[PDB]
């Protein structure tokens, strides 16, 4: 267009502040929606063991991680490394 | 003759169909809702 | 006023109760009293005269102190039995200072001296919001404490609101200071029966809101804030006299009209709970709450005060009264006595 | 305790430096140098009258925002929550309604020095 | 067709050839109430009837300026409505009256 | 903890005892209304901080977003008390009783 | 739609309608000093319309059939009965005047409806603000009590400042021995037999009070009979005029909307004219009024709202 697209041209010459603000506003919410790496923020932040991981007791069930930490089962995050 | 014409010289024909038609929907939903229930009151203890 | 300001302030008003309702925490339930306290003041002050400012200050300072005296009782309760609710075994003066503060939000015993002063010096619109809508959220504090109110001081605040809202309403020519003292009289009925089946105070509120709203809206129609101005109404809109004779003889409860229903079945709940000597002191003084309605419908209806000839123009210019808001609220009251079992 | 050792000092470094300013100048205070200034004349009014500011509305918008600033400050910890999608949105919602609240005042002549 | 005058607070007031004519024609009419022998009426009619002809014949502003000195035409409309305001003052006053009231008492022989 | 809350409850009350006895200023009563809030901030924080009730720690700020928004509406009325009188004395507003 | 508030949001903005000639001009003077060749011919020469003098019977012309009704319905004034017999204990000197204030106000209100929609100017004549001239002329001479002048300036305090000023008033003085001549050369007996002291208190009550207190809120074009009587050069001074110095320019659209809902509701235009200040000149009692209110609704054509009268047409008397 012209009657909208050339209005931005004076608003970029004069008033060259609100254009950045109104852009960075509209450019902030939009980028996490088109990212490859936004999934990890809720995951890198979920891996941190701030509290102690209480172990369950073996009752003939849950073929998960055995009583050994370096055992290939369980949430072995090799994605944080080699990000 | 009302030199300053009334706001209501003609019937606002929407307000008729809004008011007539609404009432006829009320009844038809008020009639069925009773018949639908009395018939359904008669399937819990007896007739 | 600018609609982007109106809608925001007509909506904070819609949040105050609704958050005082849809919230169990006594902190969400507190802020709801404040949304109904911020929002009101911009519309009290629409004229910015020496009557609107003095009311808002007399509405704000009188009513923020109450929001603190409430909030004390939460924190005093947040310590004891740590949570955000008046549970069952909370201390008395926590709640007798809570009920104290609500009585200031509403205006009952000597806490009424701000209500007429504020309900005076104010438009008629925004006289209707205080006495009807600002009153719902404070009661929502006060139905949730269904038991566990001091039956002693909850009841002196009633009688003191029957007296002071009846003795005072006699003097007052300005309708706005009359309806203020009607709110105070009728609250002794809402507030005395609060421990005693408060499905009757939710009633007396929904009745009282149906009585005032036609009245304040019957005064919008000509902006008559004086007996001598509601009098000259047979010349402007004589068609209105048929309701106001009933709107007032009901709002002062006489039996064939619904406004005797709350005053009546309340007393049943009072008699049935062995307080035979209290209800009498009310009902003997609810008759005094007719004398300035008997006298008022005389001056309005049953004797034509001497009008003006400048009022002859008013018999040319075709007003417009609301629709569904007066005819309903004046027949849905004053003619619903036989449907009392449906009410309760 | 370790800070009280820092800061009671600085009061004394100030308080010891002021006592050695009133009791070591050799003063001569009589009448006319104690009286107020106004550039070589006797002041007309009393120096303590209503100023009648003009930025009165902006002082309040600050009074509201100092809360809002305070209402931002827990973001460095909020990112260390496991959700980081309500913290995402609700941080946009707070900053946006602010600018909306700031842009309304910006157009309705709030921060404009009534005159 | 005048964007920005050199002057300040003297707005364009477009549509000249009217106001310059509404005013001069209105001086001629607020004249004719004076005496004919009063020389103010005698002289300012010799002024306006020139300028009125230097507008009633010339439609182009930029050359009209070079006919009635007083360039920046809009500065003339300020003057035309000012003389107009003065004839009214000269009407309620009576300047054409006889030789001076209270002549001077040896008041001006300068060398003392 | 049960030596401050008697001492903070007693600090609330003195401020409640202050914002009911006036001294010819509306702007010292609004002023006494913020120290009233302040004792509730602290007597709420500690209760939420000896009990380790971090889930209630959002509350001592929500109480206080309505300590300034109420002061804001409070301060802004003085602008409309002054512009009638220019003096801000509580004794000067008594023309409602009429 | 009744313009509501939705229409404004939906789009009926008034600044959007304001033309250059969307100016509520007025003209003022004395009782036989132009205004009838001047109010007209400022309208026709500029583009806007013309409201004439609001007599006793303005409200009757804008309502119903527009026919001038009986004197008792439109007041009880009888201007002709004032001149020939003033100072009557049957208060007519003031009934004549409070009724005209109301009708000079309904006139001005009915203008702003039209100024603030389909934007045209309005050419009034002796608008609201030049209505006190008679009273002072009627009070300085003995016709009205001081217990009644207060009733008027009260009403002006309650109705005036809600409205906007007459927006470049016009005036033509004329020496009081001359206006007495135009009356007597105008074959009316009632306007005759008037004191020329009442027409010197008419312009002593103009240039001392009106013209100065209006030359700050609005604009003044003080002319004379000969500067007028050629009504094009009065118009030309209105065209090439530099509008400033008033409340018209320092206010916004939503200042018109709550002035435009103020002015539609004619009941709201007139609430403070009907105040119950019980004066015997203006109080009329019940039996004198109930006889008239009911014998006005018995009129062939009012009887009801302005749209439901089967005796004067109104064919759809049962839906609309
Ligand atoms: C650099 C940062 C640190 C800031 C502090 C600076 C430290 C160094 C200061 C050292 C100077 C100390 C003496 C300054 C006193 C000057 C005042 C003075 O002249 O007093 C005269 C007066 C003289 O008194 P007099 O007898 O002549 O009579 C006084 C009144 N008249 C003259 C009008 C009649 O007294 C002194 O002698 C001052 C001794 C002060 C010593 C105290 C230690
Ligand atoms: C049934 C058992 C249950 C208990 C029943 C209890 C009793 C019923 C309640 C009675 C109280 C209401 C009646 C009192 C109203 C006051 C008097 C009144 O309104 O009339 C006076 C008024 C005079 O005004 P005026 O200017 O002279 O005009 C006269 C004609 N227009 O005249 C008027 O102009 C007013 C009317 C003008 C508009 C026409 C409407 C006529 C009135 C219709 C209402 C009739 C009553 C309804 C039926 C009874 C209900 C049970
Ligand atoms: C003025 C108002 C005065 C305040 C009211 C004082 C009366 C209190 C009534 C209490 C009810 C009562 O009188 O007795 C208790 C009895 C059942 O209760 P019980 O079994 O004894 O336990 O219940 C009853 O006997 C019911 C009695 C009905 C209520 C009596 C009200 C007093 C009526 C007497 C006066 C009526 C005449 C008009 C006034 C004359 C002046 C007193
Ligand atoms: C005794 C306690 C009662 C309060 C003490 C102050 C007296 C009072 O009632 O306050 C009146 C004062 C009104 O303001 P003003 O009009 O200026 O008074 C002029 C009077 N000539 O208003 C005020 O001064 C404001 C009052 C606030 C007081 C806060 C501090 C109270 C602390 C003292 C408590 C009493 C001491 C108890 C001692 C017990 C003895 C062991
Ligand atoms: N209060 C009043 N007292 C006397 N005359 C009045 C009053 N109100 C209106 N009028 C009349 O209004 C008339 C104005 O007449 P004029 O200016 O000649 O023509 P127009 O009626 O068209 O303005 C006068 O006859 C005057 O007497």
């Amino acid at each position: 267009a012209g009657r909208i697209s050339a209005f931005l041209k004076n608003a970029w010459a004069k008033e060259p502040v609100l254009v950045v603000s109104f852009s960075v506003w509209g450019l902030a919410i939009i980028m996490p929606m088109i990212s490859p790496y936004t999934k990890y923020a809720s995951m890198i932040n979920k891996a941190t063991p701030y509290n102690y991981p209480v172990p369950v007791r073996d009752d003939g069930n849950m073929p998960d991680v055995p009583s050994h930490p370096q055992d290939p089962l369980g949430p072995s995050l090799d994605w944080l490394k080699n990000l | 003759f009302y030199v300053r014409e009334p706001v209501n010289a003609k019937p606002n024909w929407l307000a008729v169909g809004l008011s007539v038609g609404a009432s006829v929907f009320m009844w038809i939903y008020l009639i069925q809702t009773h018949n639908e229930d009395v018939l359904e009151y008669k399937r819990r203890n007896g007739l | 006023m600018n609609p982007i300001t109106l809608a925001i302030i007509y909506f904070t008003i819609f949040l105050g109760p609704v958050i005082t309702m849809s919230s169990t925490n006594l902190m969400l339930m507190w802020v709801g009293l404040e949304f109904s306290l911020l929002a009101i003041i911009p519309m009290l002050i629409n004229k910015k005269n020496p009557r609107s400012t003095e009311a808002a200050t007399k509405y704000f300072v009188t009513q923020a102190t109450a929001s603190m005296i409430i909030l004390l009782a939460i924190v005093l309760n947040y310590k004891q039995l740590g949570t955000w609710m008046f549970q069952q075994q909370t201390n008395g003066l926590i709640l007798n200072m809570t009920l104290m503060a609500l009585s200031m939000k509403l205006g009952l015993a000597p806490f009424h001296f701000w209500l007429p002063e504020v309900t005076q010096g104010i438009p008629l619109h925004m006289g209707l919001i205080l006495l009807t809508w600002q009153k719902i959220a404070p009661l929502s504090i006060l139905i949730q404490i269904y038991p566990l109110l001091n039956s002693t001081i909850i009841l002196m605040l009633a009688i003191t609101s029957i007296f002071m809202g009846a003795w005072g309403g006699l003097n007052q020519t300005q309708m706005r200071k009359i309806m203020a003292y009607s709110s105070i009289a009728h609250m002794g009925w809402m507030l005395a029966i609060l421990p005693y089946n408060p499905s009757l105070t939710l009633l007396n509120l929904m009745i009282y809101i149906i009585l005032t709203a036609p009245m304040f809206m019957a005064l919008m129609l000509n902006n008559s804030m004086t007996i001598n101005s509601i009098s000259l109404l047979w010349n402007k809109t004589p068609a209105m006299l048929t309701m106001i004779s009933l709107m007032l003889l009901s709002l002062g409860g006489l039996p064939p009209l619904t406004g005797f229903l709350p005053k009546w079945i309340i007393i049943t709940e009072l008699m049935k709970n062995n307080c035979l000597i209290m209800a009498t002191l009310m009902a003997m003084m609810a008759l005094l709450n007719l004398f300035f309605y008997t006298r008022l419908i005389y001056s309005t209806s049953l004797t034509m005060f001497p009008t003006n000839n400048n009022s002859k123009m008013m018999t040319h210019q075709t007003k417009t009264k609301p629709n569904l808001m007066f005819s309903t609220l004046a027949i849905m009251s004053t003619m619903t006595l036989p449907l009392a079992p449906q009410l309760i | 305790m370790n800070l009280y050792t820092v800061i009671f000092i600085n009061i004394l470094l100030s308080l010891t430096l002021i006592l050695v300013a009133f009791w070591l100048p050799q003063m001569n205070l009589y009448s006319e140098k104690a009286n107020p200034y106004e550039c070589g004349f006797d002041p007309t009014s009393s120096a303590r009258l209503p100023f009648s500011m003009k930025f009165f509305l902006v002082a309040i918008t600050f009074l509201l925002f100092d809360l809002e600033i305070a209402l931002l400050l827990p973001l460095p910890w909020a990112i260390q929550t496991i959700k980081t999608s309500t913290m995402m949105i609700m941080a946009f919602i707070l900053v946006t309604i602010l600018s909306l609240g700031l842009a309304y005042e910006w157009t309705q002549k709030g921060l404009e020095w009534t005159e | 067709l005048k964007k920005t005058t050199g002057l300040v607070g003297l707005a364009v007031c477009d549509t000249p050839h009217e106001r310059l004519t509404i005013l001069y024609t209105k001086t001629l009419d607020i004249l004719k109430h004076f005496p004919k022998h009063a020389a103010y009426r005698k002289y300012t009619e010799q002024i306006t009837n020139e300028k009125l002809d230097m507008v009633k014949a010339e439609p182009d502003v930029k050359k009209l300026e070079a006919l009635l000195q007083g360039g920046e035409v809009e500065e003339v409309i300020l003057q035309a409505e000012k003389e107009l305001s003065l004839a009214r003052k000269m009407l309620k006053w009576k300047p054409w009256e006889p030789l001076v009231e209270e002549p001077p008492a040896n008041q001006w022989k300068w060398p003392i | 903890m049960p030596s401050t809350f008697f001492n903070l409850t007693m600090a609330f009350s003195l401020s409640l005892l202050g914002t009911l006895m006036f001294r010819s200023h509306l702007m010292s009563t609004l002023l006494c209304l913020e120290g009233m809030v302040l004792s509730l901030f602290i007597m709420t924080s500690v209760t939420s901080l000896n009990s380790n009730s971090m889930s209630s720690m959002p509350i001592p700020i929500t109480i206080l977003v309505f300590a300034a928004c109420e002061a804001a509406v409070g301060l802004a009325l003085l602008v409309k008390v002054s512009n009638t009188y220019g003096t801000d004395y509580v004794q000067n507003l008594n023309l409602l009783q009429c | 739609l009744r313009y509501g508030l939705l229409a404004a949001i939906l789009g009926d903005k008034t600044t959007k309608k304001l033309h250059e000639y969307s100016r509520v001009i007025t003209v003022d003077g004395n009782i036989c000093s132009g205004k009838n060749k001047l109010a007209k011919e400022i309208a026709q020469q500029l583009g806007m319309k013309h409201y004439p003098e609001a007599g006793i019977q303005y409200s009757s012309t804008t309502t119903g059939d527009g026919r001038p009704l009986d004197i008792e319905f439109s007041g009880s004034c009888s201007l002709e009965k004032f001149y020939d017999d003033p100072k009557s204990n049957d208060g007519n000197s003031y009934r004549l005047q409070s009724w005209l204030y109301a009708s000079r106000l309904l006139q001005y209100a009915d203008a702003l409806e039209h100024l603030l929609s389909t934007g045209q100017g309005v050419v009034l004549e002796r608008s609201i603000y030049s209505d006190f001239v008679f009273l002072e002329a009627m009070y300085n001479q003995g016709y009205i009590r001081k217990q009644c002048v207060d009733h008027y300036n009260e009403i002006k305090r309650l109705t005036l400042p809600e409205y906007l000023p007459p927006h470049a008033v016009i005036y033509i003085d004329v020496p009081v021995p001359e206006v007495q001549s135009r009356i007597q050369k105008k074959g009316d007996p009632h306007e005759m037999k008037v004191t020329s002291a009442y027409l010197q208190d008419i312009e002593n009550a103009y240039k001392k009070t009106f013209l100065p207190k209006m030359s700050e809120m609005c604009e003044v074009l003080v002319y004379d009979s000969w500067e007028a009587e050629d009504p094009t050069k009065v118009v030309e001074d209105i065209e090439y005029l530099k509008y400033n110095k008033g409340p018209w320019l320092k206010q916004d659209d939503w200042t018109f909307h709550y002035l435009r809902m103020l002015v539609q509701d004619k009941t709201e235009v007139l609430n403070y004219t009907t105040i119950p200040v019980y004066l015997p000149e203006i109080t009329i009692g019940a039996h004198q009024g109930s006889r008239i209110y009911n014998s006005f609704r018995e009129l062939p054509g009012r009887k009801y709202a302005p749209g439901y009268n089967a005796e004067v047409g109104d064919k759809w008397i049962w839906l609309k």
